Formats: C-alpha cells, structure tokens, sequence
C-alpha cells in the first residue's frame, strides 16, 4: 500500500 | 552535525516558487507532491530507510502543510492563501461549515506567525522538527529520528538570538506553537475523514492515499 | 520577573505528599481539587481575574494531570501509579478497552520522562507553561497569560544548562514533549466523553463538572 | 455554571 508515496520517494 | 539552517531555508525556497472545501482539498493534494520533494531536500531525511520516510511523511503531512500555508497567509487580512494562488476568506470558510477550525488557524497560527514576524528559516526548521517526529509508530530506528530532531532545533536556536539578539525567548516561542499545530492538525484530519465518508467533496488521489490505513 | 523555579518546585511538593477505568477516574476527581491548590501556588496565577483562572484550569486540567501521574510513574515498569496510591498495569488497561491510549502514555510520556530523568522542577515549569495557555478561548487578557508563560520557560531555561551543563538541548527536549501531551490529552477527553454518554463508569462531581460545556 | 471550580478558586 501507499503507492503514490513510495513512487515519489524512490524517484 | 551537517544540519545547517542554510540547507533548510533552501528547501523552503526550492519548493514553493466554487466550494471552498473542495478548493482547499485540491491545494492540499497538489502540495503533497511538493512536500515529498521538500523532505528530500532536508539533510539526512533521504539517508533514512524508505520505510521510515513513509511513516514520517504520513505521520506529519497534515501539520507540515498547515504550517506552510499558514506562513504564506501572513499578509492576508482574514483568510489564507492557497497553493493554487487562490484566496479563502473567514466568511467563506464559515459558509462552508468549517468556521471554527478555520478561525483556530487564523488565531493560533497565522496571526501569531505574523506578530512575531517568523521568517522562512524559522518556519523551515519548525517543519523539519515536525518531520523528524520520533513518536511516529512503526519507525525502525526511533533513536536516529530523535537525533535528527535535536540537531534541527540546535541549529535553529543558534540561528535565533544571533539573528534576533533582542529576543532571548524567540526560540522557545517558536517551539511553543507546535502544540497548537498538533491540535489543529488533528481537527483537520477529523474533518477530512468525515468528508470522505459522506462522499461529497472531490478528493484527489494523493490526498486520498494519506487518508488510508493505518 | 518574580517567576522563580523555587516557587514552582514548592508548588509541586506542596500538593502531592475493581474496574481500572473507574479507578483512574476517581483518582482524576481527587486530583482536581489538589490541582486548583497547585495553581494558586504558581506565582501570578491568583492575581489573574477569576474568569481567566477558570478558563485556564478548565482548558488544561487534563494535560496538567496526565503530566503529573506520568512523572509519578517513572519508577513503574509497565503501568502507572494513581493518586489513590493504587497501580494500573499495561495488561489491566488493555483488558478495559483503553490499551492504545494507555500505551501512548507509557511510550510518549512516562518512558521518556524516565530516560531523560526529568526532575520535579522541570515538570513543574512544564505544567506551569501548560497552565498559562494563551490560546485558551474566552481569556479577557490573553496578552498577560502569554507574558506569564514566557517568564516560566525563561526561568526553566536558566534552571537547565546550569543544572545540566552537559545537555545544551535539554530545555528544547522538555518543550518538545508538549505536542505529545496535547494529542494524548485530547484522546483522553474523547474517551471520557464517551464514558459519560454510555452511562457506565462512575464519574464523580468535580470530574463531571470539567466535562460540562463549553 | 462551573460551581465547584469557582468555589475552590475563591476560598
Ligand atoms: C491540510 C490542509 C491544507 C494543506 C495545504 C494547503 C495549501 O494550500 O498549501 C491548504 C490546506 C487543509 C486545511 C484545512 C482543511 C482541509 C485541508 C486539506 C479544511 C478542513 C477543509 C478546512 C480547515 C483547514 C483550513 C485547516
Ligand atoms: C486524566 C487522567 C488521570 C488524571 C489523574 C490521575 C492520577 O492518578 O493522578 C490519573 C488519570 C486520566 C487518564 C486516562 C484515563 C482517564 C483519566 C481521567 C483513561 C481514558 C480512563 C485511560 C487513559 C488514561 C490513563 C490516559
């Protein structure tokens, strides 16, 4: 879960 | 060490260049993407494990945003300035059913930041302190999060006094707005959850995600 | 001026010489009478108009008591010590339906006060700061309340550093427990109101009064 | 209102 948040932190 | 107020200020600058409730929500969603970028610019934040970066952001996003738009509205008479560059006045918030909480924002935050003329460096350090909340549940190493928080207010304390020699208690004054920020941030969350439940009020993807569980 | 840490400490000392929820409530009611006496011992508090003395007490009673029994439980393993001299363990609180909030008290407050070895003088100044909350609604002169708060942490800051030269950030550390105290105090109120609504759980006269409106 | 509180503060 927390799709958006992970994607933004990783990039 | 390696927690200068120069880096924090830059972070604050590097990010921020008809229903009033729906407008405030869209501004919040828009600011969530920028918030992440903001956090990455705070020294050491990115060096923390991804799992804790998620916990800290999900745990303090609300207070981080309330504190930002509050300082941005310092020049507004009786209202706030939204990220979308749009305004929201006290009466308009009242006509939307959120008069009470809106007023608390104006009286406890906005008006206070203006009276003491809180600068962007002070705001940034305050937000970094909130960001590095060691009480957040789930943190793998709450110890390091606590260490980071200490360095932030340490550099802040030095910034103050030196920048404001006439005000020995300016530092403590800043930290003492955090309890109000916590309380107001909590009330904002209760409203949002209710809005989601009801179904009315469009809630964008990112803002919707923060309202997820846990 | 006239806001010494010696007076505050004295105040802290001058006052404090089967259902677990019902027991915690009776201890709260019992401590409310003492809280009033405690406040009168804080310099300048009594010189304020009676109307503001009521607002400040009604506004901060909950956090004032949570902070007191928390520091009193510093020696307890996994629980708290009640004014009635009785104990309440983590498991017993869990078996009563209030496990979550009880744990937050242990993790965010009790355990922290113990780790930093917060002394009675520090606790008193913290409580005096909470007592002198200028954000309280209704206050006739929120300005003076703010002035008093500033003098409290000013004397506290001096007490710290001098008493703890090795800990430059001890002062800021203390103030940074206030946000947790606010949040935990708010959750405690939601529980109490629910208890009152339901009808179960005996609630004494004084505690019942605090739960009145506004 | 606030009976108890006033009585205790006044005395
Ligand atoms: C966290 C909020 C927020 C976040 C960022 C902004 C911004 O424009 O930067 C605006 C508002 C926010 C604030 C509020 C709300 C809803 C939200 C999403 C509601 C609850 C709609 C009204 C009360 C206040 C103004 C505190
Ligand atoms: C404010 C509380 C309180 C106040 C004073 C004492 C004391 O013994 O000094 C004990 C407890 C209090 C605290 C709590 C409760 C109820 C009350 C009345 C409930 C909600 C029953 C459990 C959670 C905690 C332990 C935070």
């Amino acid at each position: 879960k927390h799709k958006i948040l992970h994607r933004l932190l990783q990039d | 060490e390696d927690m200068p107020v120069e880096r924090i200020l830059e972070a604050e600058l590097a990010v921020e260049p008809n229903d009033p409730v729906t407008n405030i929500c869209q501004a919040a969603d828009k600011q969530l993407f920028t918030l992440v970028e903001w956090a990455k610019r705070i020294p050491h934040f990115s060096e923390l494990p991804l799992d804790d970066q998620v916990i800290l952001l999900r745990a303090g996003w609300n207070e981080l945003l309330i504190a930002s738009f509050s300082h941005r509205s310092i020049a507004v008479k009786d209202g706030i300035l939204l990220a979308t560059g749009l305004h929201v006045h006290r009466n308009s918030a009242h006509s939307a059913g959120v008069g009470a909480i809106f007023d608390r924002v104006l009286t406890e935050l906005v008006s206070k930041m203006r009276d003491m003329q809180m600068d962007k460096t002070e705001l940034g350090c305050l937000r970094a302190i909130v960001l590095f909340n060691p009480d957040s549940k789930g943190l793998s190493n709450p110890a390091e999060v606590e260490a980071l928080r200490e360095k932030v207010y340490a550099s802040l304390e030095a910034y103050c006094k030196h920048k404001y020699p006439e005000q020995p208690g300016r530092f403590a004054k800043l930290l003492l707005r955090l309890p109000a920020l916590r309380s107001i941030g909590l009330k904002c969350l209760e409203h949002l959850f209710f809005f989601k439940l009801i179904g009315d009020t469009p809630i964008d993807t990112f803002l919707m995600e923060m309202l997820e569980a846990p």
